[PDB]
RNA sequence: AGCAGAGUGGCGCAGCGGAAGCGUGCUGGGCCCAUAACCCAGAGGUCGAUGGAUCGAAACCAUCCUCUGCUACCA
């Protein structure tokens, strides 16, 4: 459930300033 | 053609065109240009081809690399692979529903012929946002659970806000299926994590069992005239129905009947309706010619109806059966029903107005969304588990399935309950 | 997209083979001690575009250009 979210969150939000 | 219908529903201000062009490559479009004031409020259509280089990412035609154009602030680039042709996995179809609350009845209709959905959440507004719950509940009622939540607008939304929102939605919906549905945060200003979405939609959403042998039924939702303004006399054409087929392989040259009918001249009552018969000219899907129209896909069936029925969007939610279909065309109908103990689709920061709604009273007009049809009708008898409704235009009831019942709370109708025809 | 309207001086806008009009500002001067209203001259012209039939296109003809509008959306 939230594994799918957190994996992709640390993928996404690392590329933000 | 198409194999599955994934719907793209999602509340106000998340951006539709950026996400829709990334998934399908086909723009969501319709009247005004002024493409929309905010996000699409029409029932958009689009198909797409999903191939692999033997990689979970989906190529473009130019499959060496892909440089976006979403923003010139930075360059978003992704790599699907390298080139030497790619293997076709399937042809997918989308159903872009309205993203605005007033258009709820239309959103219901369009939704009711999909095989899966994508809940486009926006992090800008309230955490347990009205429409997210509205959508989710309707989906579990119709007969679907193949949902992939997509956090579509978290580009400038901080990670505390966005985390709190996914938590509150998933905690409110504690009685609606959503725990086996992934939640994929994506960028819509830099198109990032799009490649992982391609892995998800092939995983969570295979082709469900489709009944080819069973009799053809086409449910038309959109009206298209191909004669259009400026037609020549010997360039005459038929009228084209944008419908999905949910049962049976409709073959070319077959005769098809539109079953809610047209009402007989000088009727003194509410009967009699007579179905209209039209021969299938052509079976067009994607941009590729076909001789068949397999179920589980949204297809443009050109039929031998004449311009007046397609000159405007007048074939929204009509049931078409091949030919002389057994389905009854009721004009007055026996609903079994139940109500929600909250008012769905409305709830704000002050928590208004999801308070429990009073019981229905006779001779009030309510929207019964039965199938993909949307008719208005008045309740003639009102018992708790037996109401009798009289409908303005007849409804072809393919099966006793489900219904969605709405009541005019204020300016427009709002979802109050559901049930099953008896 | 096809369809009803328009192409003229800054603006308003007459006009049609043997004519770039008139209204409004514009600027000078006069009347009056002086202004104002007034009067006079002054000042503002690819008459969309592309040509053709022609002794001559502001006018005929065809196209293109545009906004003004239509079934309300055209796989």
């Amino acid at each position: 459930s939230e594994k799918e979210y957190v994996e992709m969150l640390d993928r996404l939000y690392s590329k933000l300033p | 053609q198409a194999t599955i219908n994934i719907g793209t529903i999602g509340h106000v201000a998340h951006g539709k065109s950026t996400v829709v062009k990334a998934i399908s490559g086909v723009h969501t479009v319709r009247f005004k240009n002024e493409l929309e004031r905010n996000i699409t409020i029409k029932l958009g259509y689009a198909n797409a081809k999903i191939y692999k280089l033997d990689d979970p990412s989906c190529p473009r035609p130019e499959c060496y690399r892909s440089c976006g154009s979403s923003t010139p602030d930075e360059f978003p680039t992704d790599i699907p692979g390298t080139k030497g042709n790619f293997k076709l996995v399937r042809h997918v179809s989308f159903v872009d529903c309205p993203g605005h609350d007033i258009l709820m009845a239309t959103m219901l209709n369009g939704a009711a012929v999909m095989d899966a959905a994508l809940l486009l959440i926006a992090g800008n507004e309230s955490c347990p946002q009205p429409q997210t719950s509205e959508h989710l509940a309707a989906i579990e009622i119709m007969k679907l659970k193949h949902i992939l939540i997509l956090q579509n607008k978290i580009d400038l939304v901080k990670e505390s806000q966005a985390k709190e929102q996914y938590e509150q939605i998933l905690a409110f919906v504690q009685g609606t299926v959503a725990e086996g549905a992934p939640i994929i945060p994506i960028s819509a200003q830099l198109k990032y994590n799009i490649e992982v979405v391609c892995e998800y939609i092939v995983k969570k959403i295979p082709v469900p069992p489709r009944d080819f042998t069973s009799e053809p039924r086409l449910i038309v939702i959109r009206s298209f005239d191909v004669n259009k303004p400026g037609c020549e006399v010997d360039d005459l054409k038929g009228g084209v129905a944008g419908g999905s087929i949910l049962k049976g392989v409709l073959k070319v040259g077959q005769e098809i009947e539109v079953r809610p009918g047209i009402v007989s001249k000088d009727s003194e009552g509410k009967l009699m309706c007579k179905p209209i018969f039209s021969k299938i000219v052509s079976l067009f899907a994607e941009h590729n010619d076909l001789q068949y129209a397999a179920p589980g896909g949204l297809i443009g069936v050109g039929t031998k109806i004449d311009p007046t029925l397609c000159r405007a969007d007048r074939m929204v939610g009509q049931v078409l059966g091949a030919v002389g279909a057994l389905p009854e065309i009721f004009t007055e109908l026996e609903i079994s029903y139940f109500l929600l103990r909250r008012l769905l689709g409305v709830r704000t920061e002050g928590d208004k107005k999801a308070a429990k709604v009073q019981k229905l009273s006779k001779n009030e007009v309510l929207m019964v969304n039965i199938g993909s049809l949307s008719t208005g009708g008045r309740v003639s008898a009102v018992k708790a588990d037996l109401g009798k409704i009289v409908l303005t235009n007849p409804v072809c009831t393919e099966v006793g399935e489900k219904i969605a019942l709405s009541r005019r709370v204020e300016k427009h109708w709002r979802l109050i309950g559901w049930g099953q025809i008896r």
